[PDB]
Formats: structure tokens, C-alpha cells, sequence
RNA sequence: CUUGAGUCUCGUAGAGGGGGGUAGAAUUCCAGGUGUAGCGGUGAAAUGCGUAGAGAUCUGGAGGAAUACCGGUGGCGAAGGCGGCCCCCUGGACGAAGACUGACGCUCAGGUGCGAAAGCGUGGGGAGCAAACAGGAUUAGAUACCCUGGUAGUCCACGCCGUAAACGAUGUCGACUUGGAGGUUGUGCCCUUGAGGCGUGGCUUCCGGAGCUAACGCGUUAAGUCGACCGCCUGGGGAGUAC
């Protein structure tokens, strides 16, 4: 199926529920018989400009190969879940497993 | 009578006029001057000299309110930028941030038609 | 600016005017002596306005003319023709030639005096004259021709080639005469209602009148007047326009 | 514009073997399947004229192939249009 | 040219903010490809990447924001 | 930090930003045909120098 | 029969189209807040706006429109045209290496459909801009040129119109015929790697040989050399006008 990047950011003051979010979405992926090749967090990270008047929000990445359907589910779950302040989904060419440069800097 | 000192200075320069205003850190106006109120009209209203004089009039207004610190920002396309801010160097303040804050749109809405001249 | 040059058409215009006593005649824009002389000649005495005081001196000092006319030196759009109609004993014959930016104003000022004027006789540019007489269903028709045809009956007199003028323009032009109706064939409650109905309509002349006059009236009003709202503004005669004007005025 | 597997089903149906592609039967079949599928596209995407320019190319290409096969062999033509229900 | 061509030949990139910073003004505008020395193929990829990076506030749009 | 050296630094920054040239040219709308014509006119006005 | 035509497998580049989300600038507007005599506009004025607080500047909100920069002598598209970003649907193209069909082809009167800008139709929307209009100025006059306003329109869905210097002013398809400097996008081989260097398609720009051309110029992307079909012209006006 379509490979995807899913990349999103969470309110600094909801960053503690992020493990629960990884559960909810990873369960949607495996419950679609999709697979995952990266999961990452880059912590609270400062913003080049304010998002929703906030700063320092918490950044997350997934590399995924789920069927198209459930991507629209989790996508619309972002408009339902106000703890997610932004998301971007990308129909990337391949599954990719090598860590983000945001991790590899450590 | 109120004495405070933290100061933001806004220069609003155009080919007809230059307004200059002083505000607190909050952005709350302490006082202001223009060129047209400096008294110049028509052509003289938009001159580097009139923009200096406008700055002197603001410098007097802030002597009453606050004078130790200033952070000066500049806007509009008009002449006399250097002339008015060096006129803030008169009764000089300790300032370090300068850029314009001239509004540039990321391909915003239709400007007026060109003059048939 | 222009004034005529050739005796053939000068003589044609002044003769077609038929200027004689038993008429309350007044020139406006006497201009070059050549065309003001024959009318000041045939009328035993004649009134005139010139806008220019220097030309008014040139003609008032001319012994053919100064002794044979009474002469006024001002913008005619200030001028109290309703009192001049009293001083001339009967409503005026007003006539002549001008630089004619003022033309549009002339008509309105003349119409402010439809009682005080017996008739108007003037040269004008080809397109505005053909508009002024235009039949309702034509592109030449429109709001100013509507108001003109409302105030007066309008009649082309004769048409003149551009080489006929002293500075010859590129543009052919015609003398036209018009007649304030002795009783209005179209009685109207007010003319401002006509003026605004016509401007709204002609400001929107490409769309249906449902999308022009139906922006104010309903379709059921329009069809109630017997008017199809699916017409365009340039299908509509002055008759139903004054009917609309009366409807606006009386239902307001 | 078709999945390799729908293509495989079609060529394994209408084709001589797996070595055949582009026998007239293979062509008109996969072309037909594409045309059938695209009815769903245009039923939403009415204004997609630039896409439908390709559809017009495809239906006329189908017609040209059928008419060639019709003059080459009526039996192959009739059993093929029978199988696809063509001249519907 | 050929050294800048090697920068394209090696990699096609998004999320490498450290390399994106090689191709922006301090005011946040994209550098024109002739100044970068890079080939247009990679310029497009860089522009697409920068636009995404701005969307996620990894890079500013302007100097101020 | 001398005021007039910070002024020179500022002047270089606004020059590098081009903002006065942008707000100058942005003053009016244009029928896109004329900037098309002006663009290719400049392109040949340039290319004529390439020849020696 | 396989050389034309065309299918398949694998890649590639792209503002191609259709549909749906979404972002940062920006303007205007509203709501405060600080604040006060001006602002605004022009050549200068005036009309305009402000002591009911404008202008300015801070915050917060609204709404409609458009995508600064990349961006190019650059890509895609039949042409008209296509440019923030992501998704969803979807068209075409080019290269690779085979495999497959087996002349299935080209052109095309009528026909059918797509077709800028303006305008119309039906119902929304209306930020900014702006025919008409309105008012202030300018001018011998000024209808213009200037300014302050401003409706239609500009936007959207769904109909219509069917024209543009809709022009490469250059019909479509096929073959051939010196070179040269670029651009762009695949690809092969060599790479000592990484740069390189031999090739090799596609697209595209500018020079220019021969030849052609009234001349200007065109010139392997012909306006050269030619084959098939289509469209069109037959002095100037009257007139793309009448009927
Ligand atoms: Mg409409
Ligand atoms: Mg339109
Ligand atoms: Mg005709």
C-alpha cells in the first residue's frame, strides 16, 4: 500500500498524553494491518513563529505503509483532537527506517 | 504627572507625510508628532528636514514621560528615515534593534491602477 | 473648439432658423461675425449671450451688430431665461453654436426653462445628435436621449461636413431643433424619478430589466404595468419609462 | 492508468498466453475496462475536460481496433464483443 | 559548477534544517539557484522542502515570523 | 556600538532586503501583458552584450 | 511480413486537469487599549476623515481575495491556458530494456467538443480593485489627464455567449538535407571516487552554412528538398457592410 510520512505537533501542555496518542494511532495502523518503520519524538521544541499563540510545542514523526482509508481516519482525528495543533501527511515513495536528522543530531 | 522608562518608537514615513509616535513596551502611546503638525504643508510636509523637526517634537514629549531607553522601528516608503532617527540621536537614547517593518504582502490583493501621467 | 466657415451652410442654417420679429429670439455663442450677422440682420433687433467678454466687445463694438442687438457677457448656465422670456413678451427662441463641453449642461438648463422656451435650434456632433433622436430599440438610445425626448419633440434640421468649420474638425455635425411640448404627451409626477430610473437602467443596460429596474420594483409590479421584466433597458420606450416614474412616485 | 494485477487478469483472460500483450483482444479488453472505470471519475469530475480528452482518445481508439478486427475476422470480433458485451 | 552539482548528486532533502540554512536569506527568503550554484532539479526540491519546513515553523517565513 | 555605524549596518540590511524597491514597484496593478513584454525586452537588451 | 501503427513490463520529469483540506504574509473592517490634533490628498489644492478621540500604535476578532521569494532566455498543456502547501481522483509525455499484436495507418468536407478577456442567464459572496455613476480639481474649453468617493463587474456553483494582434501573424502528418553555442529532462558506458569523461534519446533557446525569399529574413523545431489530405486568397474602397 501507499507509504506515508505522518508528522505532527502537540501543545506543550498536552505533551504528557503523547504516549497515549502513539497508542491510539499505532493501534489504528496495526488494526488496519498497516506497518510502521519509524516512530519518533523530538520533545518540546521552539517554533520559528507562534502557533495558536504558543511556543515550544512537542514534535512527532511516523513512517508508515497503511491502506489509504485509515490515513483519513487519523487525519480527521487530528481535527477532532485539539491537543494536536498541526499535522502534515506525505505520500512518500518508500518505507524509510533511518532516524530523522532531528534524532541523529543527538 | 507620570515618569516611566521603557520606550518603543515608530516612524511612519510616506511621500505626503511622516508621523512619529512613542509608546511604552506594552505598545501604549506616550505621545506623538508629525510633519504636518510641525506645520509644513504640500511639498514641505514630506522632506527630511520636516522629519527631523517631527522627531524633535517627539523628543520634547518623551522628556516629560521617559528618556533613558528606546527601540526604534520604521515603516512606510517615504523619505527622511535617517534624518528622523538621527534626530532621535538628539537627546540620544541607547537603542539596539533596527529593521524596517514595512508591510510586504505574500501576493496580496489588487493595488490601485497606475496614474495616466 | 469650432465655428463655421462656408457661406452656403451658414446661409442654410440662418435661413432654416427663419429668424423674424413676432419671435422672442436670442442667440447664444455668436462666435465669428459671419454666422451671427445674417440672424442679427433678418431680426430687426435680436438678443444675445456671448460667454467671452472679449468677443462680446468685438461684436458690441461692431456697428452692424451692437446697434442691432442687445448683448450679454456671462456663462449662459447662470442666465435667467425665464425672466428674459418675460422681457421678450413670449417664450424664447434660443439658438447658436458653441465649444460644446457645455452642451450636456445647455440641455438641462434649457429644460429648466421648458415653459420659458418656445424652441431650441443648435449645431451638435453627429453621435450625440443621432443619440438624441434615437428610437427606443437601438444602441444609439439611452438615458440622455430619453430625458431629451421626454422634455421636447426633437427634429434634425441639416447635417454639415467637417471641412465646413473654420478650424475643421474630423467630426461631421448637424443642426437640430426641438420643441418643448405644449402639453406633455407623457405626463409625469416628477422628473427626478425618471432621471434615476433611467440612470439605474442604463448603468446596467446589458442585463435584463428584472436585473435593472427589478432591483427596485418587483417582477409582479413590472408585469402588472404590462412590462416584460425579461427585456433589456434598450428595448423600453419613454412611455413605459414615465409610467414606471409615475408608479415609483405614487407608490412611494 | 491500471493496476498490474487487473491488467494480469485481463491479459490472462483475453490473451493467447502470458507472452501475449497487445493482441487486439488484450488491447480492446484493457482499454474497455479503463473506460468502464473512468465513468466513476467523470460522474463526479464533470468539469475535468483535460482528463476527458484522454477518454475521447480511448473510446475512438477502441472503435478503430474493433473495426480492424471486424474486417480481419468476424468470428474473433463477434465472440470478443460478445464477451465484453460491446456494441451495447 | 561541478562541486555544487555533487551537492545535488549526493542528496535530495527535507527536515535537514542544517543544510536548508545554506540556501535561505536571514529574512527567510529562498536564494536563487544561480547564487547557490546548484542545478534547477535540486532548487525545486529545496523550495518544496522550505515550504514544508515553514508550514511546521522549522523555518520562519520572514525575518519577524 | 556607534549610532551611525549601527545606522550603516541597518542601511545595508534594508538594501539587502530590497524592501524600498519592492514597495516602490508594488504601488500599482499591471495588465500582465506589459510585464511580459518588458521582461523579454530586458532579456534581449541583456543578450546583445553577450556577443563580444 | 515487421520497419509504420499500437499493447505490455520498469522507471522519470512536470504551474496538465478535476475534487477536498490547510498556511504565512497582506488589505479592509469590527471590538477594545494607550494616546490627541491632526490625518488624508496633490504640482498645489479641494472634496474626504478626526475632539463622538481620528491619524498613530498594541491587542483581540471578522471577512473576502491573492499566493511576496523559488521563478529561470524554466516545466506542463490541443489551444485557450496552468504558480503557497498537503491530500484525494485523474490526463498526457519521455527514457530504459526486452516482450507482444501484425499495416490496425495519415488526413478530414459536413459533424462533434474544448475554447482568453468582456458580457449575459440563475442563486450565492463581496476583502481589495473598479467601467458606469457622483463630487472635488485642472484647462481657453477638459467631455480627458489629478484627487476623494463608487455600482456593475471582478469571486463561487450552475447555465450561455463562442469572440481576441485566440499571432510563430506561419494548417495537419510523414521522409530527407552543412554546422555551432547553450538550456532542460531521461539514459548507457567509462568513471580512480566524488568531480570528470566517452557516449545516447526527448524537449527547448540562440547563432548560422547550403538552399530559399520581393526583400526582410527563414534556415534540420525551414520560410531548404519533397510526398498525402484539408483550410484559404484573387486590385483598392463600398464591406465582413446589406439582404
Ligand atoms: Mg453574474
Ligand atoms: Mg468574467
Ligand atoms: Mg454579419
Amino acid at each position: 500500500m501507499r507509504h506515508y510520512e505522518i508528522v505532527f505537533m502537540v501543545h506543550p501542555d498536552q505533551s504528557e498524553q503523547v504516549p497515549g496518542m502513539i497508542e491510539r494511532y499505532t493501534a489504528a495502523i496495526t488494526g488496519a494491518e498497516g506497518k510502521i518503520h519509524r516512530l519518533e519524538d523530538w520533545g518540546r521544541r521552539q517554533l520559528a513563529y507562534p502557533i495558536n499563540k504558543l511556543h515550544k510545542a512537542h514534535y512527532v514523526l511516523m513512517n508508515v505503509e497503511a491502506p489509504q482509508e485509515v490515513i483519513d481516519e487519523l487525519e480527521t482525528t487530528f481535527r477532532f483532537n485539539d491537543a494536536v495543533i498541526r499535522s502534515m501527511v506525505m505520500r512518500t515513495k518508500h518505507a524509510v527506517t533511518e532516524a530523522s536528522p532531528m534524532v541523529k543530531a543527538k | 504627572r507620570k515618569q516611566v522608562s521603557d520606550g518603543v518608537a515608530h516612524i511612519h514615513a510616506s511621500f505626503n507625510n511622516t508621523i512619529v509616535t512613542i509608546t511604552d513596551r506594552q505598545g501604549n502611546a506616550l505621545g506623538w508628532a508629525t510633519a504636518g503638525g510641525s506645520g509644513f504643508r504640500g511639498s514641505r510636509k514630506s522632506t527630511p528636514f520636516a522629519a527631523q523637526v517631527a522627531a524633535e517634537r517627539c523628543a520634547d514629549a518623551v522628556k516629560e514621560y521617559g528618556i533613558k531607553n528606546l527601540e526604534v522601528m520604521v515603516k512606510g516608503p517615504g523619505p527622511g528615515r535617517e534624518s528622523t532617527i538621527r534626530a532621535l540621536n538628539a537627546a540620544g537614547f541607547r537603542i539596539t534593534n533596527i529593521t524596517d517593518v514595512t508591510p510586504i504582502p505574500h501576493n496580496g490583493c489588487r493595488p490601485p491602477k497606475k496614474r495616466r501621467v | 473648439q469650432n465655428f463655421l466657415n462656408d457661406q452656403f451652410v451658414i446661409d442654410s442654417i440662418v435661413s432654416a432658423i427663419n429668424p423674424q420679429k413676432g419671435q422672442a429670439m436670442v442667440e447664444i455663442g455668436p462666435g465669428l461675425a459671419a454666422l451671427t450677422e445674417p440672424v442679427g440682420e433678418r431680426l430687426d433687433q435680436l438678443t444675445v449671450i456671448e460667454l467671452d467678454r472679449d468677443l462680446a466687445a468685438r461684436l458690441q463694438t461692431h456697428p452692424f451688430l451692437g446697434p442691432k442687438l442687445t448683448i450679454y457677457q456671462q456663462d449662459a448656465m447662470t442666465f435667467n431665461f425665464g425672466e428674459l422670456a418675460e422681457k421678450m413678451g413670449q417664450p424664447l427662441r434660443v439658438f447658436g453654436n458653441l465649444p460644446y463641453n457645455i452642451s450636456t449642461p445647455l440641455m438641462f438648463h434649457l429644460f429648466s426653462y421648458t415653459d420659458a422656451i418656445a424652441d431650441m435650434h443648435f449645431m451638435l456632433q453627429k453621435e450625440v445628435v443621432n443619440r438624441l433622436v434615437a428610437g427606443p430599440n437601438s444602441k444609439a438610445y439611452g438615458r440622455l436621449s430619453v430625458m431629451a425626448q421626454y422634455y421636447c419633440n426633437v427634429i434634425p434640421v441639416l447635417e454639415v461636413p467637417p471641412s465646413a468649420f473654420t478650424p475643421p474638425p474630423k467630426v461631421d455635425s448637424a443642426v437640430v431643433r426641438l420643441v418643448p411640448h405644449a402639453t406633455m404627451p407623457h405626463p409625469v409626477k416628477d422628473v427626478r424619478v425618471l432621471s434615476r430610473i433611467t440612470t439605474e437602467a442604463f448603468n446596467q443596460r446589458r442585463k435584463t430589466i428584472r436585473n435593472s429596474l427589478g432591483n427596485l420594483f418587483s417582477v409582479e409590479v413590472l408585469t402588472g404595468m404590462g412590462i416584460d421584466p425579461a427585456m433589456r433597458a434598450e428595448n423600453i420606450s419613454v412611455a413605459q419609462y414615465c409610467q414606471m416614474a409615475n408608479y415609483l412616485a405614487e407608490n412611494a | 492508468s491500471l493496476s498490474t494485477e487487473a491488467t494480469a487478469k485481463i491479459v490472462s483472460e483475453f490473451g493467447r498466453d502470458a507472452n501475449d500483450t497487445g493482441s487486439t483482444e488484450v488491447q480492446v479488453a484493457l482499454l474497455t475496462a479503463q473506460i468502464n472505470h473512468l465513468q466513476g471519475h467523470f460522474a463526479e469530475h464533470k468539469k475535468d475536460h483535460h482528463s476527458r480528452r484522454g477518454l475521447l482518445r480511448m473510446v475512438s481508439q477502441r472503435r478503430k481496433l474493433l473495426d480492424y478486427l471486424k474486417r480481419k475476422d468476424v468470428a474473433r470480433y463477434t465472440q470478443l464483443i460478445e464477451r465484453l458485451g460491446l456494441r451495447r | 559548477f561541478c562541486r555544487f552539482t555533487a551537492e545535488g548528486v549526493q542528496e535530495i532533502d527535507y527536515k535537514d534544517i542544517a543544510t536548508l540554512k545554506n540556501y535561505i536569506t536571514e529574512s527567510g527568503k529562498i536564494v536563487p539557484s544561480r547564487i547557490t550554484g546548484t542545478r534547477a532539479k535540486y532548487q525545486r526540491q529545496l523550495a518544496r522542502a522550505i515550504k514544508r519546513a515553514r508550514y511546521l515553523s522549522l523555518l520562519p517565513y520572514t525575518d519577524r515570523h | 556600538e556607534p549610532f551611525d555605524v549601527a545606522l550603516r549596518r541597518f542601511k545595508r540590511s534594508c538594501e539587502k532586503a530590497g524592501v524600498l524597491a519592492e514597495v516602490r514597484r508594488r504601488e500599482f496593478y499591471e495588465k500582465p501583458t506589459t510585464e511580459r513584454k518588458r521582461a523579454k525586452a530586458s532579456a534581449v537588451k541583456r543578450h546583445a552584450k553577450k556577443l563580444a
